[PDB]
RNA sequence: CCUGGUCCACCCGUGACGCUGAGGCGCGAAAGCGUGGGGAGCAAACCGGAUUAGAUACCCGGGUAGUCCACGCCCUAAACGAUGCGCGCUAGGUCUCUGGGUCUCCUGGGGGCCGAAGCUAACGCGUUAAGCGCGCCGCCUGGGGAGUACGGCCGCAAGGC
RNA sequence: UAGCGCCGGCCAACUCCGUGCCAGCAGCCGCGGUAAUACGGAGGGCGCGAGCGUUACCCGGAUUCACUGGGCGUAAAGGGCGUGUAGGCGGCCUGGGGCGUCCCAUGUGAAAGACCACGGCUCAACCGUGGGGGAGCGUGGGAUACGCUCAGGCUAGACG
């Protein structure tokens, strides 16, 4: 599914700027720097005191729809990260972040997650050499993610990799241009991410 | 400084010679998530007025609660009227796991992870009284060797 | 300060029933079916409190003496008309303490009223109020005589019968002041939180006690003042 | 008679500190004593001692009392807050070593009897035997 | 006249012989049944007089079974404190019945009222607990259908469990 | 290739028209008799997505058969009362036994499954390897506070 189709409508309806187009959700055209109201007829009409379901439910969808990841896959990796031991909300946060679409996506190699996607599924991607094509495909820390060296003669990689030249990576996070690849340090802390979710909420909406 | 929400608001009825009458109640909960908590029941004959006379008798009606890393230090059990709440330490990355009444109550008292269980009536003005009368009720290894000394 | 011996007539409780079983501590024995108040244990705790008096007196305290036993308002009314502990006659009006911001306005009214008495003002706006704001004045003075002189909550209470005046007491209780009493057996000496183990029915007893400890608080304030005039109203 | 001796001697210590009595007598036991040895021990009682009363040997257990409080209700607060009996006859309860329960998180004690004697929850868990879970006091 | 229970005082005797109690067994208001007797008053049914729109009622005049007795059945109830029994613990005040005692009063048993703590949804309970505990038995699991049907046991029947 | 359900409250999502206790909707409360956010259609929105709904069944919430964990004055519920059988329960002290109870050691607890770790199919599902377990029962040894039993003793219960 993928809920493939509008996606600044999700910016709008969040109530929160989301980025999934990359750029133009930067420029003054992502139409929540100039419609922040949510979409439909009944979008800039008084809003009622909403539920704490709602609450919840909202905050859920908001972090769901910044990874685009299906309902189905979100829940399993919840479950999975509350079967482990630690603290439910970061171990999910990391799991999500080691999500290999989502590491491409953060090394720069592309503008946006479904882009990153994309390019992941059309094998464009490689991991420790060997060529992955699944968005699902969880990086450990140590792992290599490189650009198939037949696909470093593209257009839209020399782009992207043309414009990180000088930007700062995350922190756990390695980054080489010349040779268009990148190293996943470790796991993502807390403060590592500036995520405008607040995971206890999630957390509290699964917990019903 | 203080964090204030409602738990419910309500519109009760008297009877006079002509119809019915209405007056609002209304339940606040204000808490700075350090450690101190206040419940209020107020009413008005307008909406607006019973929040604000709740925030009042929540302000003035106080409880200490002693937090142990964003837990409780020791399981409670309570019984307001018919009203019973039951209250468990939880380990962090629990979250908090209870009603929308001691959810609250407790959000707004600094609480992260406890385990609860609401029995018999489940009357949210009990609950409440039955929350605040728990934490009340709560000892610190510290209160305990005091009651002790001799 | 020199109550050892003087204790004449304080001794004498009420009768057999009407008493409190919580009071049996502060009882000597029972004689011709009247409990009798144990000497001892009453200045045992006649030293505590006296103590207590002295350490809230010379810290510039204010006390509210309650007195309605009909046998003690003639003296409460001059006892606290000395040294400026404010005090309560004819009766405790419900709220005095808990909303003691609206009988705050009405002492506001009641010097208001004084003011217009005091101003030329008193000619214009005919008879009819000048009789109604007389007899308002009137009343005000009957019944905030003493209460006029709070400006904030008082420090601490004197109650001369707990049984009689538990109101106050409740109040005082519900706002954390202190309450100190001159209990008999016909009252509960838990919710009382410095105890005067004395007799209420009796003139001497509340005399005595309560000249001792109005000198006991000038005493703290220095300046000891001449003993009280409330020595002719034995009557 | 007495059904439950033990179970009577703790009612009697709840009802007495209930209403803040000075002292209770209980009939007097070994059992009742080895039980109380514990209690003034872990500090719940100021004490007891052996008493008689006009033919029979009593137990008086002096009993204990937090500061007293200001506000409305100036009544103390109680150092026993709970006490309650667990084995009662017609349904015994025997715990093993790894079945002792902690009471409140550790702010309370477990009174066991064991083949090394009456013990507490921290008490026998550290000698590794288990046995009758006579009450729960804190 | 025969006879049961119960309370107190003395501290005399036995030495845990105790508590509860599925079944079983017996007692069990009134009404009702059988046999015999009795039958004044009352009185289902019934005979009438009124009232009423009608009055198979209330009101009025009569009146049988019955009410009564003996013996044998029947096992029901708002059989009610709508609160099973026993023991211990937990403020008092007042009224009363009944003992004992240094007989203003104390102490023991019983019957009421008001109330400490406490309990209760509240009303209220509160040493005669509905409080705090322990032991044992009985019973409840939404309302109607229904205390009906079926089966069994009991009963002369009505009918009961 | 994008579909399916929903948008009165529980429960996230509102307007227009049609209809007029009609036609219908409905898990529960309930909605419709002229201006329906509840019927029907439209627009819009919410939720999931190669699925979405429905029905049936099981556990859950349900502390609503209450061992953990409920009740019986007035809400369903104390037997009409007693006598008493079996059964359940048993005041104080000493000793013997060691049945209940407890402890140690040991055997048993197949594999698969479950849990944890690593690894193999590009990931996963799936699978492999290793690790950790565990009540119960058998056996040997030990403990005796409590419950039990036996023997004796005491008088506070009980009876005389
Ligand atoms: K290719
Ligand atoms: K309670
Ligand atoms: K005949
Ligand atoms: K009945
Ligand atoms: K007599
Ligand atoms: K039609
Ligand atoms: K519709
Ligand atoms: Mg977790
Ligand atoms: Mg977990
Ligand atoms: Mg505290
Ligand atoms: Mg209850
Ligand atoms: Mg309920
Ligand atoms: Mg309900
Ligand atoms: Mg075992
Ligand atoms: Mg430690
Ligand atoms: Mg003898
Ligand atoms: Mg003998
Ligand atoms: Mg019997
Ligand atoms: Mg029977
Ligand atoms: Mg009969
Ligand atoms: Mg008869
Ligand atoms: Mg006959
Ligand atoms: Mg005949
Ligand atoms: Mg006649
Ligand atoms: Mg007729
Ligand atoms: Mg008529
Ligand atoms: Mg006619
Ligand atoms: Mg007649
Ligand atoms: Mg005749
Ligand atoms: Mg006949
Ligand atoms: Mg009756
Ligand atoms: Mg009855
Ligand atoms: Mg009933
Ligand atoms: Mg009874
Ligand atoms: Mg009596
Ligand atoms: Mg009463
Ligand atoms: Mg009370
Ligand atoms: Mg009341
Ligand atoms: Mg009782
Ligand atoms: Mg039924
Ligand atoms: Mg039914
Ligand atoms: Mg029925
Ligand atoms: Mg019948
Ligand atoms: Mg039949
Ligand atoms: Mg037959
Ligand atoms: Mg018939
Ligand atoms: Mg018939
Ligand atoms: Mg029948
Ligand atoms: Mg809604
Ligand atoms: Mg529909
Ligand atoms: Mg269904
Ligand atoms: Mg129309
Ligand atoms: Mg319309
Ligand atoms: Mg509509
Ligand atoms: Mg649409
Ligand atoms: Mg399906
Ligand atoms: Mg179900
Ligand atoms: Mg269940
Ligand atoms: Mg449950
Ligand atoms: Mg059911
Ligand atoms: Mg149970
Ligand atoms: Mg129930
Ligand atoms: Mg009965
Ligand atoms: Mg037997
Ligand atoms: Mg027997
Ligand atoms: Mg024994
Ligand atoms: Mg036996
Ligand atoms: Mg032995
Ligand atoms: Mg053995
Ligand atoms: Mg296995
Ligand atoms: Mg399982
Ligand atoms: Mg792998
Ligand atoms: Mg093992
Ligand atoms: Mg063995
Ligand atoms: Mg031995
Ligand atoms: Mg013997
Ligand atoms: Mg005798
Ligand atoms: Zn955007």
């Amino acid at each position: 599914g993928r809920y493939i189709g509008p996606v600044c409508r999700l910016c709008r309806r969040e109530g929160v700027k989301l980025y999934l187009k990359g750029e133009r959700c930067y420029s003054p055209k992502c139409a929540m720097e100039r419609r922040p109201y949510p979409p439909g007829q009944h979008g800039q009409k008084r809003a009622r005191r909403p539920s704490d379901y709602a609450v919840r439910l909202r905050e859920k969808q908001k972090l769901r729809r910044i990874y685009g990841i299906s309902e189905r896959q979100f829940r399993n990796l919840f479950e999975e990260a509350s079967k482990k031991k630690g603290v439910t909300g970061s171990v999910f946060l990391g799991l999500l972040e080691s999500r290999l679409d989502n590491v491409v996506y953060r090394l720069g190699f592309a503008v946006s997650r479904r882009q990153a996607r994309q390019l992941v599924r059309h094998g464009h991607i490689t991991v420790n050499g060997r060529r992955v094509d699944l968005p699902s495909y969880r990086v450990r820390p140590g792992d290599e993610i490189a650009v198939a060296e037949k696909s470093r003669n593209l257009e839209l990689i020399r782009q992207n990799l043309e414009a990180m030249k000088g930007r700062k990576v995350g922190p756990w996070l390695s980054l080489d241009v010349e040779g268009m690849k990148g190293k996943f340090l470790r796991l993502p802390d807390r403060e590592d991410l500036a995520l405008p979710v607040n995971e206890q909420l999630v957390i509290e909406f699964y917990s019903r | 400084d203080f964090e204030e929400k409602m738990i419910l608001i309500r519109r009760t009825a008297r009877m006079q010679a002509g119809g019915r009458r209405f007056r609002f109640g209304a339940l606040v909960v204000v808490g700075d998530r350090q450690g101190r908590v206040g419940l209020g029941f107020g009413k008005a004959p307008e909406v607006p007025l019973a929040v604000q006379k709740a925030g009042y008798y929540a302000r003035r009606n106080m409880v200490e609660v002693p937090l142990q890393n964003g837990t409780i230090p020791h399981e409670i059990e309570v019984e307001f009227g018919a009203s019973k709440i039951v209250l468990k330490p939880a380990a962090p990355g629990t979250g908090v796991i209870a009603g929308a009444v001691p959810r609250a109550i407790l959000e707004l008292a600094g609480v992260t992870d406890i385990l609860t269980k609401e029995l018999g009536s489940r009357n949210p003005i009990n609950i409440a009284y039955a929350t605040m009368e728990a934490l009340r009720q709560l000892r610190t290894k510290a209160d305990v060797e005091r009651l002790r000394k001799g | 300060t020199v109550k050892e011996l003087l204790e004449a007539g304080v001794h004498f409780g009420h009768e057999r029933k009407r008493w409190n079983p919580k009071f049996a501590r502060y009882i000597y024995a029972e004689r011709n079916g009247i409990h009798i108040i144990d000497l001892q244990k009453t200045m045992e705790e006649l030293e505590r409190t006296f103590r207590f008096i002295e350490d809230l007196a010379m810290r510039g305290g204010t006390i509210l003496f309650v007195g309605t036993k009909k046998q003690a308002q003639d003296i409460v009314r001059m006892e606290a008309e000395r040294a400026g502990m404010p005090y309560v006659n004819q009766r405790w009006l419900g709220g005095m303490l808990t909303n003691f911001k609206t009988i705050s306005q009405r002492v506001h009214r009641l010097e208001e009223l004084e003011a217009l008495f005091a101003s030329p003002e008193i000619e214009e706006r005919p008879k009819k109020e000048q009789v109604r704001l007389k007899h308002e004045l009137e009343r005000l003075q009957k019944y905030l005589s003493g209460f006029r002189l709070l400006k904030r909550l008082p420090d601490a209470i004197f109650v001369v019968d707990p049984t009689k005046e538990a109101i106050a007491v409740r109040e005082a209780r519900k706002l954390f002041i202190p309450v100190i009493a001159l209990a008999d057996t016909d009252s509960d000496p838990d919710l009382v939180d410095y105890i005067i183990p004395g007799n209420d029915d009796a003139i001497r007893s509340i005399q005595l006690i309560l000249s001792r400890a109005v000198d006991l608080i000038i005493q703290a304030r220095g300046g000891v003042v001449e003993p009280s005039p409330s020595y002719a109203l034995v009557q | 008679m007495l059904t439950d001796p033990i179970a009577d001697m703790l009612t009697r210590i709840r009802n007495a500190t209930r209403v803040y009595k000075e002292s209770t007598d209980v009939p007097a036991s070994r059992f009742k004593e080895e039980i109380l040895r514990i209690l003034a021990r872990e500090g719940f009682i100021k004490g007891y001692e052996r008493v008689d009363v006009d033919g029979k040997p009593y137990l008086r257990v002096y009993l204990k009392y937090g500061p007293r409080r200001q506000g409305p209700d100036p009544r103390p607060e109680q150092v026993i807050h709970h006490i309650r009996r667990i084995s009662k006859p017609g349904r015994r309860v025997y715990v093993g070593v790894k079945e002792i329960p902690r009471v409140r998180r550790g702010l309370g004690i477990a009174i066991l009897s064991t083949s090394k004697g009456v013990l507490t929850d921290r008490e026998a868990r550290k000698l590794g035997v288990g046995g009758e879970l006579i009450c729960e006091v804190w």
